């Protein structure tokens, strides 16, 4: 049972890591898109 | 880049009826007057009092500048003169006042006043006279010759999508400078012409109500995914609590 | 056309095997006005404009409008039934836990 | 078994909360859309 619960802990970890990575990549992609459509380049 | 068109340039504003061509020209002239300079605005299809009233709803005050002796608003039908005398009067008047900005609204009103090559000759002479003196010329043209001689070109759109008409504008041409390549959507109001923030989405190219609908759809999808992740987290944690209870026993 | 202060364009177009009437204000100088292509009907009571169209798709007229209203109602009923069954299932699990506790 | 039923109660709660939030957000979205298509602005 202990080994099972340790495996579950590792699963929790991996899921949180994946969510954080997804948040990060969406912000990067949004910044890229807002760059390719912005008027910053002319200020 | 740099804050606008070059000074002695030739700018053509094009679009369909109701697009906003006259409003943009009036904004140009009103700004020119507001900086203390002088402007001349030659209208061939609307009267002076009517134009003033129409522009008043957009928040401009063309009357203030007429009463201050900084804006001369001249209105004459295309059939009042011959193509020669139209040019003669325009040149004489431009000479006397010594403007900084001259607007002709619209350039397409003279199409039936003569042959194509005659009206082109008149307009070419007007453009050359304006450009040799460093006077900025704003020409409004209705969409549907001398386009080639224009330094800037602003195309204004009012199209039907999704049972509504949405306004847009883009810079077809702006020689000598870097400028945006986006077809931006704008609105008219008591505050003048306001351009809305650019559109960011994987699909893109949505205007007006469809934009808000897609924003709502994206929010709904994000909420759905968040709930899915929540349930998965809760399920794995309940398995963990289980393993606990059994260990305790 | 150029010398006109207002411009009302009236449409009668074919969509879905029927002709539907519409009208919009192309031009109205000096004023603020709606930018909607509104659908109207003729009758013994004159010209009556129908309520504006609200839907994510939009731009549906005549019979297609009623069809989409019906489809939206059906989808709402489907989702409500789904939520109901889920609620009932979790509550039956709870009643179970009860019966076992009592025993 | 008690711990299980408490977990079920929490699940009921979360589901009801989510449904209420969904109702709310649909009303807000419907109001927004009916605004961007209405003639109120001219009264
Ligand atoms: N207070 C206002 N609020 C919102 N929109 C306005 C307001 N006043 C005017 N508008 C809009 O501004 C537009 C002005 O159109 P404008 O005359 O500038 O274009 P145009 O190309 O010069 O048309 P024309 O063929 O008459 O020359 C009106 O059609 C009207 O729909
Ligand atoms: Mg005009």
């Amino acid at each position: 049972l202990e080994a099972e619960l340790q495996a579950e802990e590792i699963a929790l970890k991996a899921l949180v890591e994946s969510e954080s990575a997804h948040e990060r990549q969406r912000l990067a992609d949004a910044d890229t898109l807002a760059r390719s459509r912005g008027n910053e380049r002319f200020a | 880049a740099g804050g606008g068109f070059f000074r002695g340039s030739s700018i053509l504003v094009s679009g369909v009826a109701g697009a906003g061509k006259s409003s943009l020209a009036a904004h140009f002239a009103a700004a020119a007057c507001a900086r203390g300079e002088r402007a001349m605005y030659f209208s061939f299809e609307e009267a002076a009092d009517q134009a003033v009233r129409n522009m008043r709803s957009l928040g401009l005050d063309l009357g203030r500048w007429r009463d201050a002796g900084l804006l001369r608003f001249m209105a004459t039908r295309p059939t009042f003169y011959s193509l020669e005398m139209h040019l003669a009067v325009i040149l004489r008047e431009v000479m006397r006042f010594e403007p900084s900005v001259v607007v002709l609204d619209p350039i397409s009103a003279f199409t039936e006043s003569g042959d194509r090559l005659e009206v082109q000759s008149m307009l070419l002479r007007i453009v050359d006279f304006l450009k040799n003196r460093g006077i900025t010329g704003i020409f409004t043209h209705l969409a549907h010759g001398l386009e080639e001689l224009m330094d800037g070109w602003v195309l204004m759109l009012n199209r039907e999508v999704n049972g509504e008409f949405n306004r847009e504008l883009y810079l077809l041409k702006a020689r000598g400078m870097a400028h945006s390549n986006q077809v931006r959507e704008f609105l008219m109001s008591d505050r003048g012409i306001s351009l809305l923030p650019p559109h960011l989405g994987e699909g893109g190219a949505l205007t007006g109500t469809a934009r808000k609908a897609e924003e709502a759809r994206l929010r709904r999808a994000e909420i759905e995914r968040q709930t899915e992740l929540g349930r998965l987290q809760q399920q794995i944690e309940q398995r963990r609590r289980r393993a606990r209870a059994q260990i305790e026993a």
